[PDB]
Parts: structure tokens; C-alpha cells; sequence
RNA sequence: GGAUGUGUCGUCGCAUAGACAGCCAGGAGGUUGGCUUAGAAGCAGCCACCCUUCAAAGAGUGCGUAAUAGCUCACUGGUC
RNA sequence: GAUGUCGGCUCGUCGCAUCCUGGGGCUGAAGAAGGUCCCAAGGGUUGGGCUGUUCGCCCAUUAAAGCGGCACGCGAGCUGGGUUCAGAACGUCGUGAGACAGUUCGGUCUCUAUCCGCUACGGGCGCAGGAGAAUUGAGGGGAGUUGCUCCUAGUACGAG
């Protein structure tokens, strides 16, 4: 979710994924195929979902934590400077990236934990399995 | 895909043009089709062959056959559906050929069979729509089955004898 | 795998279903360009522990091994491969995966068994005879059993490159 | 009052079927006597008492019912030989108890009317299947 | 009748049909009666 | 986001030694599997998911009851 | 070198995400009464009390007593209650002159319509002679609402 301590603000720009592996931490995985800002709360909205579906195992990984602070309109005006450091925290996610990847549970028993989760994300994804063997 | 074609005696086809004209013991019947829809009789039985094969075609195909085969048992045996009047005081009499419902409506329901159809009643609690054209008959027993559908609590009104009408069941 | 062309230019393939790799050793670093589909159905099987028939156009069979591979983001499709021409006595080292079998005495207990480190790498594989796999015990493993490198039975000869006490598989608890 | 296109099946302790909780509406809403089934139960179960015995009731159209004193359930036979108080919910974590194959011979010999398996052997592996789903284990076996 | 944007099966019946430019859903049971339109 | 609307490429797949859908008929015995409960017996939820017969027929699809029951499925034969 | 401002009144007209009447699916819909989703704007949508009100609360009804748009529709159409002149008061702020989230009593809203548009009504000419009269209908406009009682039937339905 939200980071522990830092600076306070940022900016905005984009271009395809860079350090978003594939297989690791599990057998099955989910992939973000589109530029977006994943809202920390839009992740809980994912974790907590997948959870339910898994009585146990935990084998769910969220390797996308939110390293970013976005701001807001303190009502309207425009006569003042930067504002709302505390609107919410975001996790800029680029294509090909991997936010999810479960492990242990049966294919379908995983081809749902994602399906659902997908339903609360702003972007279009797809699930993945293996053959991932770059660096280790 | 469909091909078999039983063209029993009574018949008489005449693929003359697109009006695939027919004549039998029940009365000459005519059914049009597609021209590029290839068909006629070979040896004894019959068959409707086709040009291309996939959809726009194999459809009309599986259509025509089924259709002609009808006119067969058509002028050959004639068609007749048997309806059932069900419920308290539900009953049909008649008038000449006119089917006469009596199904709870503050005033009686008269139904008149069209140009090639005929009404019949055994016990004023069972019905029948015979005739030549398989369609019309269905296309009318409907109009009779519609004067009153069966209810989801007692399945009243007209229905199809071996009709499966489970009841919601209320209070 | 009959890779044929091998020019700096790939036009005549970038559209036409073909990957594009390079295989070498230190002697010959022949330019290359095989077919998509083939290496596509191929590598899947042998993986990085599977040397194959490399009769480049003209006919010059060569033995090598899938070293590293770089596939596309957005599209799980691969783009560039690097083959490492097989040796004779020693190749370098190989990337070998860990596997389980037999039910775990932890699984039914209430927890699950986790393969901490999927594929594992070992010092000195020994060309000609390189494990295209590696099966490992798990049964014994209960609530908090950790297996490491120093444990996995070796295929007679092979020497474990990774550090011994590093946990390979651990049967995790519930929740 | 009712034909009931179904068969009535239940399991009585030893010789009760008198209180309300046991039967009651089970045969009361049908409009029939029950004080007869009670006396016609403990009288037949006199031989095998102090043990739950399943009985199948067959009601006709003339409000006439019947019964067939069968053999006690395998789920209770184990709780009597091994002295089990109650079935466990986690047979994978903590077991229940342990018995000897000798306690099975008396089951495949008494509950034989129902057993339609092979012969002895085939009628032995079936018993272990039910006990396995309970919690107890099997002693001895092939080899050794 | 159920006009829903997302129309899909709801049991081993639901028979997704296509009548005049519309996506329909006829199931042996009615509460499954769907239709994007 | 939906969806047997078509066009072109790829994957399993399953199969004249006679499948798929349709049809006649079947369907197991243990067991109302134990566990939990006011009970719940293939179907509210923990645990498992084995034995026997067989050509077969799975501690189990979903619908159903206060549980029952009943209705079909997964597996089996003949017709084509 | 001025696009008059809130609210009413008058006058309307349009959208539909329909308030009521029309037709329909499902209902956990017995019937009666409802819920809800679809199709559907022809027409209709009351009178009072409080407030400048819009709004809203309320009295009595109704099939209903829709929501919005048209320079928050309409002041060369009326009002002027509201509020963004001059007087005066209170509280509050200010040493003061004055001020105000404020509150309160008072306070001249301009006869003459040229072009378009609109409602009525004539003159010219045209329609291949000059005249009297009777018509076809291209097209266009108006209207398009609803309750209650009775009958069927105390039936269907319902343990009632």
C-alpha cells in the first residue's frame, strides 16, 4: 500500500515495461498489458479478492507496491501552489509487467483468482505460467 | 447436411423453375425455394444437392429438403395437431367448422379456421387442428394455444396433451 | 532446427515467421537465423539443458546449447536467442530446475510445500551427460522443513554451484 | 392422508422412538399410530441392544407400515470397539484411535446381508475404506 | 426479462441465441432470461 | 465488458479397430462417507474422496426439501 | 461608447434518464395490492397555509399530483416581494471617517414598432380567351385526458 517515508511529490511520463520479470515466486502469474497508475486501494481491491477465493495457501504475490504520491484540488480556486500531497498513492505499471502470480493452486483454481482481480483493475491483462528463465 | 428423400407414390413433383410445384392425394401443394439450390429426383428417391458448402448455402440446403419432405407426408398423409382444454368449465363446442372456446372470459371466444384448415372436437375438453400444410396448422394451433396459455400455478388453458407445465406453487 | 540465413539484415524474416539467434563457443561465432515455429516448439522441450541438431543451410550440423533467450514484453513471444556450441568435456555451467514428487508430509498436515528456488544452477555439468532435469524429495518435509543444495541428491559427478545451506524447498504453513 | 412416493429411513438408538424429537412429526403429520412402532421395535431389538440399529420403514396405502431390523452402522461399531466419543473433524491433523483386524471379522460376518462385494477379501477392503474416512488406522497388512 | 450489458450463461441451459441484431439468452428456467436489449 | 456474426492464421483434443449431439435402457452396494449441527443423507461449511461388483456406474453436476425424497449428470450397450 | 439581475404572473414549446394513463418480461407473482426491468412522451399532472422565494414542510384531494432544457425561457410583456444606490436603526468591527457573514422600515422600473417573426384582412399580377358558379385534394392545422358505479361475478383464486 502506502510507503513508510520519503520526499512528498513527483511528475508523470511513460513507455513500455523494464524490470517486470515473469515466472518467479510461483507458477501462475498475471500481466499488465497497458500504461496506467495502479491505485494502492485498487490493489487491496485485488489482494483481498484473491484472498477470499483461496481459503488458504497465501501463495499470492503483489510485486507492484506503490512508489508515488499524486495530488488534488483543495476545493477549487487556483491561487496557491502545489497541493494535496495526501490525495493518494500510486504505482505506475507499464505493459508486460507482472502485478500478480499465484502458486500451488490448480490452474482454474487460479484462472479465477485473477479473473476476478482483473475486474477491479483499470487495465487489460492476461495470465501466464512458465518458460521464464532469464536471470536467477 | 441433409440428403435422404422419401417421395412415396401419391406425390408428383415439378421442379419447373423456382415454383417447386407439387400434387398429391391430399391436394396439390406448392413450395418455393432457391434456384441455385440444386435439386430434382434421381433414379427413384430424390435429393437436393448444393453448390458451395459452409453457411449461406448449407443452410438453405438443410432448409429445402426438410421443407419438401414435408409436402410429401404433406399431400401424402395430411397433418393434424391435438390440443387439450384444461381447467374448471373450460370447453369448446363448434359452429360449422368454427372452434368455440369457453375459458373463463366474461364472454365466449370464437375461432375461425382459414383457407385449408379444419376444426374437430372429441369431448369439449380436447381439441384438434388437422389439415394439409404443416405450417398453418402449427401456425394456427398456435392462435388457439394462445387464446389462453397455461398458468404457473395451475397450468390452465389450452396446452399440448403431453405438455410439461410444472407449477410455481404459491400460498 | 534448420536455421539458414544469418545476415545483419532480417527483413526477409522479420515478417516471415523466424526467430534469430547466434551460436558460438570461442572458435566460430557463425551469424544465424532459424525459424520461429521450430525453435518455438523446440526449446520448449529441451529447454536450457537440451543441445540440438544445427544443420545450418548447406549442411554443417553443430552441437550447442540454449544459453540465454530474450522474448517480447506485451507479447510473451520471444525475439532473440543465443546458442552456446556444445563442448566435449566441460561446457561452462548449467541452469537446472528443482522438482518434487511423492506427497509431502506437510501438505495434508495442513500447510503447503514451497519450491523457494525453481531452477538451480550447478558448477561443472559435464558435457554429453547434463541433467535435463532434477527430481527431489519432499515427503519427509513437515511443518517448516527446509531442504537445501547440500541435500539434493546429485546425478553422480555434477557439483553444486549454489551455496549449500540455501533453502531450495520449504513446506510453508497454512493461511 | 398421504401416499408418500418415497421410502422412510432412519436410525433409532436402542428402543426409544417415543419422545417428540426422535419421530413425532415424522409420523404425526401423516395421520397414523406410533405407539405401536415403539413396542414393535424394542421387542425385536431385544437380542442386540445398547447399540444403534438402522431400520427402514415401508408405508403402504392403508396406513400400514413395516420394518426390517438390519445391522448397526459401521460408524458406531468403531466407536464401540475403539471407544470413540465423537468423530473428529480433522482426520489429517489429529487421528482418533486404533483397532485390530479382528474387530472387522465380526463386522463382515454380521453385516453380511448388506455386503454384496466379492468374498471375504473384497469384503474386507471396503471396511478399511470407511474407517479411513473416520480417523482410525489399519494394523498389519500385506508383506511383513 | 433481464436486460444486462454483460450477457452470459448462468447454468447448463442458458442458450445464447441471435435474433435480429440482438444477443439473447433463453434458459429452461426463466429468471435466467437475458438480453443485452 | 458481452457475445457459436463472419474472414485468415496457431494449440491442444478426442476418437471407422465406428466417437459428437440425438434416441431406448442403465446407473451401482458400503454410506444418511466422518466430521458440524435443531437437523442437512453426491449438493449451507471442515476432512477426505478409498473399498466391492462390473460392461458400467464418481463419497460426486445442478435443481429440489425443514433433512427426506424426486428430477439429470460424469462411466456403459445397441441403433445410425 | 451597457448581453437588465433572484422570485412570481402570462404566455408557451422541447427532451426523456415517464409522475398517471397504453403494452409487455421476470417476481420470492395465489387474488386483490405491489416490486422491478423493457417499449412507450398522445394527452394530463389539483386547490389551500408558512416563506421574496426557488426549494421544502404541511391541510385536503388526485390516475398523477415527473424531472429538465429554451440567455437558471419569457421586464421594448406586467410586477418588483428579493438583492449589489442616496435616508434611518440595532448588533457587531473601527480611536475615527466609515464598515458588515448581518438584520430592519423607506425608496420615480422610459406613450410613439423600421427590418425578420407572428395573428388577422385587403390591393396587384399571375394561372394562354372574356366571364358566372360548383368542386378534387397535393399538402397543412386542430383534437388526441381520466375517474367512479353496474353487469358479467360474489365467479376464477383463495384455508378463509
Amino acid at each position: 500500500k502506502r510507503t513508510k517515508f520519503r520526499k512528498q511529490f513527483r511528475g508523470r511520463m511513460t513507455g513500455d515495461a523494464k524490470g517486470g520479470d515473469y515466472v518467479a515466486f510461483g507458477d501462475y502469474g498475471l500481466i499488465a498489458m497497458e500504461p496506467a497508475w495502479i491505485k494502492s486501494n485498487q490493489i487491496e481491491a485485488c489482494r483481498i479478492v484473491m484472498s477470499r477465493h483461496f481459503r488458504r495457501g497465501g501463495k499470492i504475490y503483489i510485486r507492484i507496491f506503490p512508489d508515488k504520491p499524486v495530488t488534488k484540488k483543495p476545493a477549487e480556486t487556483r491561487m496557491g501552489k502545489g497541493k494535496g500531497a495526501v490525495e493518494y498513492w500510486v504505482s505506475v505499471v507499464k505493459p508486460g509487467r507482472v502485478m500478480f502470480e499465484v502458486a500451488g493452486v490448480t490452474e482454474e483454481q487460479a484462472k479465477e483468482a485473477f479473473r476476478l482481480a482483473g475486474h477491479k483493475l483499470p487495465i487489460q491483462t492476461k495470465m501466464v505460467k512458465r518458460e521464464v528463465y532469464d536471470e536467477a | 447436411g441433409k440428403q435422404p428423400i422419401a417421395v412415396p407414390s401419391g406425390v408428383t413433383v415439378n421442379a419447373q423453375d423456382g415454383v417447386f410445384k407439387v400434387k398429391g392425394p391430399k391436394g396439390e401443394l406448392t413450395v418455393p425455394y432457391n434456384t441455385e439450390l440444386t435439386v430434382r429426383q434421381d433414379g427413384d428417391q430424390l435429393l437436393v444437392e448444393r453448390p458451395s458448402d459452409a453457411q449461406k448455402h448449407r443452410a438453405l440446403h438443410g432448409l429445402t429438403r426438410t421443407l419438401v419432405a414435408n409436402a410429401v407426408k404433406g399431400v401424402s398423409d395430411g397433418y393434424t395437431i391435438n390440443l387439450e382444454l384444461r381447467g374448471v368449465g373450460f370447453r369448446a363446442k363448434l359452429t360449422g367448422k368454427a372452434l368455440e372456446m369457453n375459458i373463463g372470459y366474461s364472454h365466449p371466444v370464437i375461432i375461425e379456421p382459414p383457407a385449408g384448415v379444419t376444426f374437430a372436437v372429441p369431448e369439449p375438453t380436447r381439441i384438434d387442428v388437422s389439415g394439409i400444410d404443416k405450417q398453418l396448422v402449427g401456425q394456427v394451433a398456435a392462435n388457439v394455444r394462445k387464446v389462453r396459455k397455461p398458468d404457473a400455478y395451475h397450468g390452465k388453458g389450452v396446452r399440448f396433451v403431453g405438455e410439461q407445465i410444472a407449477l410455481k406453487a404459491g400460498k | 532446427m534448420e536455421l539458414t540465413a544469418k545476415p545483419r539484415t532480417p527483413k526477409q524474416k522479420l515478417d516471415e515467421s523466424m526467430i534469430a539467434a547466434v551460436a558460438y563457443n570461442k572458435e566460430n561465432n557463425v551469424s544465424f537465423a532459424l525459424d520461429r515455429k521450430a525453435f518455438d516448439r523446440a526449446f520448449r522441450q529441451q529447454s536450457t539443458t537440451g543441445l540440438f541438431d544445427i544443420t545450418v543451410e548447406g549442411g554443417e550440423t553443430f552441437p550447442a546449447l540454449v544459453k540465454a533467450v530474450q522474448m517480447d514484453k506485451r507479447k510473451r513471444a520471444p525475439i532473440h536467442v543465443d546458442f552456446y556450441m556444445v563442448t566435449y568435456g566441460e561446457p561452462v555451467e548449467v541452469s537446472v530446475p528443482v522438482h518434487t514428487t511423492g506427497r509431502s508430509q506437510g501438505e495434508v498436515q495442513g500447510g503447503l510445500v514451497d519450491i523457494v528456488v525453481h531452477n538451480l544452477q550447478i558448477v561443472a555439468p559435464g558435457p554429453r551427460r547434463i541433467p535435463q532435469e532434477l527430481v527431489v524429495d519432499v515427503t519427509k518435509m513437515n511443518i517448516g522443513d527446509h531442504i537445501t543444495a547440500g541435500d539434493i541428491k546429485l546425478p553422480e559427478g555434477c557439483t553444486l554451484a549454489a551455496d549449500p545451506e540455501l533453502t531450495v524447498v520449504s513446506v510453508l504453513p497454512p493461511r | 392422508m398421504k401416499k408418500v412416493a418415497g421410502i422412510v429411513k432412519l436410525q433409532l438408538p436402542a428402543g426409544k422412538a417415543t419422545p417428540a424429537p426422535p419421530v413425532g412429526p415424522a409420523l404425526g403429520q401423516y395421520g397414523a399410530n406410533i405407539m405401536e412402532f415403539t413396542k414393535a421395535f424394542n421387542a425385536q431389538t431385544a437380542d442386540k441392544g445398547d447399540a444403534i440399529i438402522p431400520v427402514e420403514i415401508t408405508i403402504y396405502a392403508d396406513r400400514s407400515f413395516t420394518f426390517i431390523t438390519k445391522t448397526p452402522p459401521m460408524s458406531y461399531l468403531i466407536r464401540k470397539a475403539a471407544g470413540i466419543g465423537k468423530g473428529s473433524s480433522t482426520p489429517n491433523k489429529a487421528k482418533v484411535g486404533k483397532l485390530n483386524w479382528d474387530q472387522v471379522l465380526e463386522i463382515a460376518k454380521t453385516k453380511m446381508p448388506d455386503l454384496n462385494a466379492g468374498s471375504v477379501e473384497a469384503a474386507a477392503n471396503t471396511v478399511a475404506g470407511t474407517a479411513r474416512s473416520m480417523g482410525v488406522t489399519v494394523e498389519g497388512g500385506p508383506n511383513a | 426479462m433481464k436486460v444486462r450489458s454483460s450477457v452470459k450463461k448462468m447454468c447448463d441451459n442458458c442458450k445464447v441465441v441471435r435474433r435480429h441484431g440482438r444477443v439473447l439468452v433463453i434458459c429452461s428456467n426463466v429468471k435466467h432470461k437475458q438480453r443485452q436489449g
